[PDB]
DNA sequence: ATCAATATCCACCTGCAGATTCTACCAAAAGTGTATTTGGAAACTGCTCCATCAAAAGGCATGTTCAGCTGAATTCAGCTGAACATGCCTTTTGATGGAGCAGTTTCCAAATACACTTTTGGTAGAATCTGCAGGTGGATATTGAT
DNA sequence: ATCAATATCCACCTGCAGATTCTACCAAAAGTGTATTTGGAAACTGCTCCATCAAAAGGCATGTTCAGCTGAATTCAGCTGAACATGCCTTTTGATGGAGCAGTTTCCAAATACACTTTTGGTAGAATCTGCAGGTGGATATTGAT
């Protein structure tokens, strides 16, 4: 039959971490689906432009931090650079 | 043998992430940090949204979140408005505002 | 199937009241809800444009929410609930 | 008898729908709407629920947000009755068919 | 080097007013054009392609790009002129 | 011989191919698409430079100037829906007064 | 001889609608551009055409503010712009 | 420094946009709004410059910003 | 209204540089011929879910009455902002040169792609569990009239 | 200033629709070996782009006078809100038939992949051609009073 993907398991992982004692309807589960692929698209396409605005044929991490920059505002900016190069260094330590 | 979410320590599936990037055709190359690094910064994303969310269910005396808090939580915080200024969060309502001109004299 | 005819009259003027109401209106003057009507119809005839239109490019009779998220999208307007 | 004054009865009114999150408009009509302009797009159009429902919200919040700024063009007038010359306005600045 | 669509808007200027000239500054205002209307087809084709799962773009996916792109007559006459092209280049 | 050619088109059809596989568009190009495209765009430069020239002198200038192509989008409703949100740099502005501002 | 309050006004109007040219001097509007772009990156360069692109782009912003806001200052029975009504122009333009 | 954009050329713009009579905060609030501006737009420009391992912002820079920006402008190389 | 006196605008003709257009030569696309994969149109069919219908009941739309207060119309003074003459100064033109970027290649270690095999996390189902929707009466809060 | 009339704020309870949890398949990471690029270190070069520096030519800051527009105040007709009786139609919830998605295969028209070959389009160069960019009389437009 049918396999559809979504973040289902992951917002909630993450919505367990955040309020331990808190539930999620379907319907703000499907917002909240809409939100991270709406944000990966956005994230994605800058990155893709910028790597094809100095001829790269690659999107490293420098791409999606800098389409990070330019696409999320002030302290959401920060804090999203943080936890990517966190997760990026730490991920380096295989 | 370990998942690359693990290895980086993200809740946020660091394959599934590269498999889009490679299956979008956003490059013909993609870097081994890419997918880390942009999982990393949608997992944050994410956390404080459902952070904020729960925070709006809770003053509601509400134990499941609903798109209602969603929405109060995305106007009520100036940053995350922003980031979503021109999207519309189904069943999400408006913020309680009244022009102060309209009220009674 | 019986002939579809006149159906902008449906949105009735309560209802547009309402949509003032939750818009954070006071008063209305009476020129107002065919103004309304109008305008939704122009909104909706491009929005089911696209959508269609990408229905039809997809060969399928059949609209899904999935083209109406997609004209949406293009249209500037982008919904998240539906997005599958 | 009892009278409530004119304009209370409103702000009670904008106080309830701006609490709530229900659509405005009534399901069928508008689904009888949108099978009509579809149809005028484009014969034998069958669709999905969800989709109907899209189309709902998506217009419910662009009338309300419309709204918002017209009402906004009404106070800026000096007034506290919206026009359809604020609603042109509001669409002009814009920029839908300025 | 650098590469632009100077010579080709000039050829087409001399089809429709070959008594005509054109400033450097407007062919920069061309270019800048046809470049753009180049993204949004080929950008909203993509997309298209992507949304049916198909991994190739076809001349159908540009029509399609340009019924949405393109408002009413400018979408017929480019829709017609692109039908056009093709039935053309395939005749030979 | 040349693609272009053999579609009876001035835009360069082997160009437009090259720029669309090499886009990040999608992995595979049709043989048509290229040549539809280069189609499409030269039709809507025609289109410019015929209304921007007819508009080029209404104002005896010979040579069109960013001037002509402004009023030839902005006069032009379609052209001017197509491209709203674009500047065309010295460009200016249609000579448009309110009523209201006007005396008497 | 002296022209009635308002009318050299309309004849500005006329004017620079029917010119092109850019409105505000090069020197001011280059120096201000370096000034921005330093508390952003220290010693930073331009070409030419960056700064030319850069007052293109806010001669043509601010030209069409000013339009959108000159209707708000019609819609309210007045004919002088105000601070007011830039803000609701901006305000519904999306920019607020 | 911003105060190198003066009254007339603040004057000459709103006359390009048709504006007849000008009130006096108006020239501040312009001021205002243009520093907003560039702002935002040297800003992304920056970004991109910064990106590429560059010192010398461009004109494809500013064009890229714009365009991000929704202020598309043509005739700079894109 | 159409009599004058500023100023303004316009239209004619005269004229070169600061740009346009038109040419003698070349690396890199673009095209051509020969094999190699493959995406997806075609076909068939299992299977949601869409269209449609029925019936009934109550939510809610519609149309009328009526008068409250809103927006439109008018008047008038005060002060805000346009017009203008005036005088200094920062602009713009423009010749420059020293240099520091940016753009170009040449090797080549490090990183990423590709191909196959192993492994498991993620999904679809069903079984299970529990917020809370949608009802209730009860004490406040607000609004209105007298 | 006080006392009804009514809308609204909550806390009560509780069965059920929706959310949560549990469990076998399996697409898709993950692991491992090997093929293929990649993007900056050294080394370099020639467009740009600065930074002074000497000048004029126009633009702006500035101060004075007043035309007239903004905004406060007052007035009143009429429109739009509030309350209600009337009854229609949108709900609700069920039950169908079947259209037409969408999963599974199955050949081939059409794309890709190098391998050579031909053409073109891009640069730096001559030999063009046109709108500024002034000067002048005449018709407009504007503002004042024979
Ligand atoms: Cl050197
Ligand atoms: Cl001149
Ligand atoms: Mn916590
Ligand atoms: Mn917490
Ligand atoms: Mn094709
Ligand atoms: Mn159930
Ligand atoms: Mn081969
Ligand atoms: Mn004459």
């Amino acid at each position: 039959r049918s396999r559809k993907e979504s973040y289902s398991i992951y917002v909630y992982k993450v919505l367990k971490q955040v309020h331990p004692d808190t539930g999620i309807s379907s319907k703000a589960m499907g917002i909240m689906n809409s939100f991270v692929n709406d944000i990966f698209e956005r994230i994605a396409g800058e990155a893709s432009r910028l790597a094809h605005y100095n001829k790269r044929s690659t999107i490293t991490s420098r791409e999606i931090q800098t389409a990070v920059r330019l696409l999320l505002p002030g302290e959401l900016a920060k804090h999203a650079v943080s936890e990517g190069t966190k997760a990026v260094t730490k991920y380096t330590s295989s | 043998a370990k998942t690359r979410s693990s290895r980086a320590g993200l809740q946020f599936p660091v394959g599934r992430v590269h498999r889009l990037l490679r299956k979008g055709n956003y490059s013909e190359r993609v870097g081994a940090g890419a997918p880390v690094y942009l999982a990393a910064v949608l997992e944050y994303l994410t956390a404080e949204i459902l952070e904020l969310a729960g925070n709006a269910a809770r003053d509601n005396k509400k134990t499941r979140i609903i798109p209602r808090h969603l929405q109060l939580a995305i106007r009520n915080d100036e940053e995350l408005n922003k980031l979503l200024g021109r999207v519309t969060i189904a069943q999400g309502g408006v913020l309680p505002n009244i022009q102060a001109v309209l009220l009674p004299k | 199937r019986k002939v579809l005819r006149d159906n902008i009259q449906g949105i009735t003027k309560p209802a547009i009241r309402r949509l003032a109401r939750r818009g954070g209106v006071k008063r209305i003057s009476g020129l107002i809800y065919e103004e309304t009507r109008g305008v939704l119809k122009v909104f909706l005839e491009n929005v089911i444009r696209d959508a269609v239109t990408y229905t039809e490019h997809a060969k399928r009779k059949t609209v899904t929410a999935m083209d109406v998220v997609y004209a949406l999208k293009r249209q500037g307007r982008t919904l998240y609930g539906f997005g599958g | 008898p009892h009278r409530y004054r004119p304009g209370t009865v409103a702000l009670r009114e904008i106080r309830r729908y701006q609490k709530s999150t229900e659509l405005l408009i009534r399901k069928l009509p508008f689904q009888r709407l949108v099978r009509e302009i579809a149809q005028d797009f484009k014969t034998d159009l069958r669709f999905q629920s969800s989709a109907v429902m899209a189309l709902q919200e998506a217009c419910e919040a662009y009338l309300v947000g419309l709204f918002e700024d017209t009402n906004l063009c009404a106070i800026h007038a000096k007034r506290v009755t919206i026009m359809p010359k604020d609603i042109q306005l509001a669409r002009r600045i814009r920029g839908e068919r300025a």
